[PDB]
């Protein structure tokens, strides 16, 4: 049933203008993604927790243009989050088993 | 700070969606089919005078997931509605596209471009422009023939579009 299919340190960015934000962890699971973030305050270390389900999800590969390199995009009301990869195997990695898990949810449905 | 005009390329599977985001892009065009799942496209262009970015969301004809679907059309500010003039289905196709389009961005005067891809396919053509042209009257818009394979019109499309995005933004403001 249940398991953990991926999980891994992503940076993410803002979208609109590509301005470096924070590391974040990933969990990807059979049916969602979980983004862990951590972001350190003056007396409250603020740490902002999502859940994307995959039937809702959409991912975006974004092409490689200098200020981005080896991204990809989620995209679920009402965000929009930038994430880096340490490197293209590792994107591609992430792309594969989203794409992959999305499509075991639906022949299993 | 240089403006960002977002465009979200829409249309039936195969109508060239890609070939006119690539042709625009990288001015490359090559003959074989890759089926798109969603692809991110960045580019600084200069609009009458200014430098502005353009963002260009490519994603596949079929979407199984209407959230997914929805959650793509939503991250845009303007929409080129691809359909092949060699395929009257996809001219079919494009008026569901338009009433998901409308809903999502819940905005009538949505900016938006009806275009008919593939006209250097002429011998092949099943769409008319008379039909096609008095389809985009009554929504309203304007109508481009385009061929991601000669180039024809692709600057034009992606251009018009953007100055329909920047004059909402002009008064939305
Ligand atoms: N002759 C000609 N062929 C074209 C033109 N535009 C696209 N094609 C061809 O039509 C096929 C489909 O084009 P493509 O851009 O992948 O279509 P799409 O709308 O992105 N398909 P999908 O939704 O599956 O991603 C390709 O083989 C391509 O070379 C055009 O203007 N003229
Ligand atoms: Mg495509």
């Amino acid at each position: 049933g249940q398991y953990l299919v991926y999980n891994g340190d992503l940076v993410e960015y803002e979208a609109d203008h590509m301005a470096q934000l924070q590391r974040v962890h990933g969990f990807l699971m059979n049916d969602c993604l979980l983004v862990a973030t951590w972001l350190p305050q003056r007396r409250g270390m603020y740490r902002y927790n999502a859940l994307y389900p995959l039937d809702r999800l959409a991912v975006v590969n974004v092409k490689d243009n200098p200020p981005m390199k080896d991204m990809f995009k989620l995209l679920m009301f009402p965000e929009s989050r930038i994430f880096q990869a340490e490197n293209a195997k590792i994107k591609r990695e992430w792309l594969e088993v989203l794409e992959e898990t999305k499509r075991a949810l639906s022949d299993k449905r | 700070s240089l403006a960002l005009h977002k465009v979200i390329m829409v249309g039936s599977g195969g109508v060239g969606k890609s070939a006119l985001t690539l042709q625009f892009m990288y001015d490359e065009f090559v003959e074989d089919y890759e089926p798109t799942k969603a692809d991110s496209y960045r580019k600084k262009v200069v609009l009458d005078g200014e430098e502005v970015q353009i963002d260009i969301l490519d994603t596949a004809g079929l979407e199984d997931y209407a959230a997914i679907r929805d959650n793509y059309f939503r991250s845009g500010e303007g929409f080129l509605c691809v359909f092949s003039i060699t395929e009257m289905e996809s001219f079919a196709a494009t008026a569901d596209f338009r009433e998901q389009i409308l809903r999502v961005k819940e905005d009538e005067n949505v900016p938006f471009l009806l275009v008919g891809n593939k006209s250097d396919l002429e011998d092949k053509r099943q769409v008319s422009v008379e039909e096609a042209k008095n389809r985009a009257e009554q929504w309203n818009v304007n109508y481009v023939e385009t061929s991601a394979k000669t180039r024809a019109n692709v600057d034009k499309v992606f251009f018009d579009l953007m100055r329909e995005i920047r004059a909402r933004k002009m008064e939305d403001s």
